[PDB]
């Protein structure tokens, strides 16, 4: 796979040899465990690569170090990375770069380094999913063969990573297990039995727990009924679990629970009133997940989270407003998803202007009811430092009367997917003496959006990219196609 | 009850296969008791019906203060064949992915301790439409009919070019087009296409199906589908929309009128003055005849014999699109 | 239910050209027949693979005869009997080259004529006519001449210009052949006008 | 000890004249800046140094820089 | 799979049935050396051919009736 210091390695190799045909084919079938003698250490392709592992701090050779639990060359997100760092302990902060910032740059740390590469990137330069050349792999399974931090054979293991479809094949779990991840290979789901499930409970020293893509059996109420024999449980993605309705309500002991993710699960109803007590949060992460009775009360009880994502605020008496949002002072990432006009309510319309440390906002009006919601909306101002907003469905014709350089004069990223969105208001333009400062903008699908090109490059005077590609109607932005497909502009 | 067992062996095939397909990020499906959807139907027996197919029926319905429209798979139809379970699967799988786009008709929720699942989404006031347009007790204005035309064209290019593995729908058809209450059209009934193989535009099927007078007979001979495939039954599609006559027609005669001959012949005999809808020859007419009967010329283009003369399905939904705004 | 109907559409049956009633007994289930066997088979054990046999000279083609004289049975001494399935793979042979025939409301799956044995109204409509059957026996014979004046129709035996099958039987073709339905042949003219 | 030095083979340096060229564009406008720096990043053992010699022990750069 | 030599010694013979057995026995593609040494037939097994091993490097023959090689 491409490094000329293999080839020529595997070169040097057979080069010594009588090129007659067995040996060739062993070393196809066996490839790793002769580039790593080195031919008895005289070309020492592992030292090359090594002498890059050893000048990491020591916290980055760990975060380094779990990249060994992973399949042959599948696309690792770095959300789930990022989430297990945070959780088994591998990231320290205490001057305010607190959870997510610190995950953040400990990957770009890792991708600085030339060890993790990237997949792909948004529009906004942020970075979704990320992968390794093999060589880095392997060095790091054989720096993993040393302390039993990934053995993946025999006994002493300190964590563990599952493949697909274990239901039948029975993988040893023994009592030290700090971390039992799940790796698909980018669309397998791991089959898994009921026991494996029950034994994972049975492990009392374990703080990463995430299922990512897995079928259980029976529902998991009763399955992850014993996790109070779990103490020092630090975070929790079950993410895509068919059976998960109800999780369970032995919840109360979990004290420590830095993080709690669930995405894109269509069916959880109910969340328990114990996500209210432990006070020592960081991520609430509901996307997407639709069939859902929107929250309990006292969200704005626990104040060190940063991220809440798919917040859905109640009714009147119901689950929890708006209200309680100026009482989290610390949050950076947030979500909202509506659904109706009562959603929202009259004096709490200004509930998002004093978030000091807020950065991005992410709005979802996906299964909007009527006017009223549209009415109330506008009223909903964000605070004057925001760096990206992406609203999405958004049912109303025109802006929403806050889209402006005035009222937000530091927005860098802005993204508008679908909506019913025709055109745009004058205070969206405000060309007098402001202007947006706007830096990247993406248009996805707008069957009714009319606007100029030129108007927006005399508006929008520090442009890199606009990325539209389902808009039939402008035909007149100098990307190759505003309809069908799309482009980016990249300008000079 | 046994509803436990729906449940659990359902949507274990609707999660794996949509993971295999869209990798989990997706859409917010609502569920659902049973109740709900019961009395929203009548218990699936009244005269809330919209239209029938082979597998499945649409039926109206209203939960809480709102009216919705519900998908039923029937039973009896895919239970007799035991394999073709799959069409049902990506039909879901589909149709999740295919609501964030403008003209199609959005699932809102899925409800899975049923036959086997059963799907759920926004309403619309006008029905499907007809062989001929409204099911409603009624008459289209021209402008609808080009407006509606162009939508459904412009979803057809969505299905062929937004990913890097092209959906051919081939059961486009005026019997799955719904409308809304501003006439936006909005396809639907995804269980029919498949999807070809990333990097190639052409692939054999092995078998051939769907709706006799839409097939591509390109396709019914050779059985391989290519992107033509899906123009041509585009082609009818719209004729079906200007001529106001069934795909299949009698004039008591065995039940035999292929349309598409007949366009043609009164193209080249009767002059394109008789393709103007006795329904509608009230219509004011001054340019709009100019643009039917270009309307006209590109829908027979589209239906030429072999698929090098016909147009790529982006340039169909372009030209459409000059031929509204020529006013 | 199912069982006079039987009595009644095979007590009919009895034609040199089809595929005799060798199996017919109680038989209360769908088909599992074996008429008991067949010594070449249809025209793709000899036409489609190039080990059985080479083709012949103006040989088949009076087979093909004799299937429209199974035809001749078929459409003209019926009240509604209507073959419906038209292709090479149901005339069969025996070692005296004989034709024999075979195995007689909306279904979204296609399989009546999956290849270029369908009528073009038909694809269009989906009624089954005798006429449907004369062009998929038109184009039988167009396969049977062909293997799907450049009379090169033939690329082992290519001296039946003198043999006059290639002139009738192009004229049969190419008047039969037009996609319409108010012109169509009929098959005792394409029995008589080559022998 | 780990070294380098200006001096290969240039003989199985397998095809890298695109990037040759781009590189030789690029310090051919180097008094349009008042000191050109350039990086070559890229992952351990994957042509850096090669392509670092391919550029300066050429003809060109001899006749640029003294 | 992992095959790369065969000896065969068939040195207490018999009959003209194992001459007509042995031709049979297909060594894999891949063979590095064979040694066949006292083979009573007469004319080559009929699988001694560049077609049925491609790989052969060595090869020996010993004793034997051996009269002629086939085509
Ligand atoms: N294009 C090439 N053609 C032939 N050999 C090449 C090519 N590129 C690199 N090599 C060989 C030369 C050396 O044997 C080996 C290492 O290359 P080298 O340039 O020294 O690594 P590098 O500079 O990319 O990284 P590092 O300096 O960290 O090792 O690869």
């Amino acid at each position: 796979k491409g490094l000329p210091l293999t080839i020529k390695a595997v070169g040097g190799l057979l080069l010594c040899k009588d090129h007659v045909y067995h040996e060739w084919r062993r070393i196809a079938e066996h490839f790793q465990d002769e580039l790593r003698g080195n031919t008895s250490e005289t070309d020492n392709v592992m030292s090359s690569l090594q002498l890059s592992y050893d000048e990491l701090p020591s916290h980055l050779k760990s975060c380094i170090l779990t990249l060994s639990l992973y399949p042959e060359d599948c696309v690792i997100p770095k959300q789930q990375l990022v989430h297990g760092w945070i959780g088994e302990g591998f990231v320290m902060w205490r001057n305010g770069r607190s959870a997510t910032e610190s995950g953040e740059d400990c990957f770009s740390g890792l991708t600085n380094r030339c060890l993790i590469e990237v997949v792909d990137k948004t529009y906004s330069g942020t970075i979704i999913t990320c992968k390794i050349h093999d060589m880095v792999r392997d060095l790091v399974i054989d720096i993993a063969k040393k302390d039993s931090f990934s053995n993946p054979e025999g006994l002493n293991c300190r964590h563990l990573g599952i493949s697909g479809n274990f239901d039948e094949k029975q993988i040893k779990v023994n009592h030290k297990l700090r971390g039992v991840v799940s790796t698909t290979k980018t669309g397998e789901v791991n089959k898994l039995n009921s026991d494996l499930a029950k034994k994972f409970t049975d492990c009392k020293y374990l703080r990463v727990l995430d299922i990512s893509k897995s079928i259980f059996d029976a529902p998991l109420s009763e399955i992850l009924d014993e996790i109070a024999s779990l103490q020092h449980l630090a975070c929790l993605s079950l993410s895509n679990t068919h059976p998960l309705i109800q999780f369970p309500r032995s919840m109360e002991d979990l004290h420590n629970l830095q993080i709690l993710d669930a995405s894109y699960c269509q069916n959880l109803k109910q969340l328990q009133p114990c996500i209210v007590l432990f006070k020592k949060l960081l991520v609430l992460d509901m996307t997407n997940c639709g069939s859902l009775e929107c929250f309990p009360k006292g969200i704005g009880s626990l104040v060190k989270l940063e991220v809440l994502l798919g917040f859905k605020p109640a009714r009147s008496n119901n689950g929890c407003k708006l209200s309680e949002v100026k009482n989290l002072t610390n949050l950076r990432k947030l979500g909202l998803s509506l659904t109706r006009g009562d959603q929202i309510e009259e004096e709490e319309l200004d509930s998002l202007i004093n978030l000091s440390k807020l950065m991005s906002i992410s709005i979802n009006c996906y299964d909007s009811y009527g006017d009223d919601l549209i009415t109330k909306i506008d009223a909903l101002t964000p605070p004057h430092q925001l760096h990206e907003l992406s609203l999405q469905f958004y049912p109303g014709k025109s802006s929403p009367s806050w889209l402006s350089p005035h009222k937000l004069p530091m927005l860098r990223y802005m993204s508008i997917c679908s909506g019913n969105l025709v055109k745009m208001q004058e205070p969206f333009w405000g060309n007098e003496n402001t202007h947006w400062r706007i830096e990247g903008l993406m248009l996805s699908s707008l069957s009714d959006l009319d606007m100029d090109w030129e108007v927006l490059q005399q508006s929008m005077p520090y442009l890199r990219t606009v990325t539209a590609n389902w808009c039939p109607e402008l035909e007149s932005f100098a990307i190759e196609d505003v309809g069908f497909r799309g482009g980016v502009w990249m300008k000079t | 009850d046994k509803a436990k067992r729906w449940f659990l062996d359902n949507g274990s095939i609707f999660l794996r296969e949509l993971v295999a397909d869209c990798n989990g990020k997706s859409i917010p499906i609502r569920s659902f008791s049973p109740e709900q959807i019961l009395k929203a139907t009548n218990n699936f027996d009244s005269s809330c019906f919209v239209s029938q197919d082979v597998y499945y029926k649409w039926y109206r319905g209203e939960i809480e203060d709102r009216s919705y429209m519900i998908k039923r798979f029937s039973e009896d139809e895919i239970t007799g064949k035991r394999h073709r379970v799959k069409e049902v699967y990506n039909d879901i799988v589909l149709s999740a992915r295919m609501s964030n786009h403008s003209n199609f008709l959005q699932l809102l929720g899925c409800c899975l301790e049923f036959p086997f699942p059963v799907l759920v989404f926004e309403f619309a006031e006008h029905g499907a439409m007809n062989q001929r347009g409204g099911v409603i007790v009624n008459l289209l204005p021209w402008s609808v009919r080009l407006k509606i035309g162009k939508e459904i064209a412009n979803a057809v290019t969505y299905l062929h070019t937004a990913f890097p593995k092209i959906i051919i729908h081939r059961d486009v058809k005026p019997m799955h087009v719904f409308l809304d209450k501003n006439w936006t059209a909005k396809l639907s009934d995804l269980s029919f296409s498949i999807s070809l193989p990333e990097g190639k535009s052409r692939i054999e099927a092995e078998w051939v199906l769907g709706t006799f007078g839409y097939i591509d007979p390109l396709y019914h001979k050779t059985c391989f589908v290519t992107e033509y495939t899906d123009v041509y039954s585009f082609g009818i599609c719209l004729l079906v929309i200007i001529t106001g006559k069934p795909a299949i027609m009698t004039i008591s005669d065995g039940d035999l009128q292929g349309i598409l001959s007949l366009v043609r012949e009164l193209c080249e005999n009767g002059k394109l003055d008789e393709v103007i809808d006795p329904r509608l020859m009230k219509d004011i007419t001054s340019g709009q005849r100019l643009q039917v009967e270009a309307c006209v010329v590109l829908a027979l283009r589209c239906c030429k014999e072999r698929d090098e003369d016909r147009p790529k399905m982006i340039q169909v939904a372009k030209e459409l699109k000059q031929i509204e705004a020529s006013l | 239910k199912e069982w006079l109907t039987e009595v009644n559409y095979l007590g009919q049956l009895s034609h040199p050209n089809l595929v005799l009633l060798v199996g017919y007994c109680a038989e209360g289930e769908n088909r599992l027949l074996v008429y008991e066997f067949m010594p070449k088979g249809s025209l793709e054990n000899h036409l489609f693979r190039r080990g059985a046999q080479p083709l012949t000279w103006a040989i088949r083609m009076k087979v093909a005869v004799g299937a429209a004289k199974g035809l001749t049975f078929l459409h003209e001494a019926k009240s509604q009997v209507i073959y419906r399935d038209f292709k090479a793979a149901n005339i069969l042979l025996d070692a005296d080259f004989n034709a024999k025939l075979s195995d007689f409301t909306h279904v979204s799956t296609k399989v009546i004529g999956t290849h270029g044995y369908a009528a073009p109204e038909y694809v269009a409509t989906g009624r089954l006519t005798a006429k449907s059957d004369v062009y998929s026996f038109g184009v039988v014979l167009l396969e049977l001449i062909s293997g799907r004046l450049f009379r090169i129709m033939d690329t082992k035996l290519g001296g039946q210009y003198p043999q006059k099958g290639a002139f009738t039987a192009a004229n049969l073709a190419l008047q039969c052949l037009n996609p319409d339905a108010k012109l169509r042949p009929k098959m005792s003219e394409v029995l008589v006008t080559l022998e | 000890d780990r070294w380098s030095s200006p001096v290969y083979d240039h003989t199985q340096v397998v095809g890298l004249e695109g990037d040759k060229r781009k590189i030789k564009e690029w310090l051919f406008r180097s008094n349009d800046s008042q000191l050109l720096i350039m990086a070559f990043v890229g992952m351990g053992g994957l042509g850096k140094t090669t392509i670092a010699q391919e550029v300066f022990n050429d003809k060109e750069i001899e006749h640029r820089f003294e």
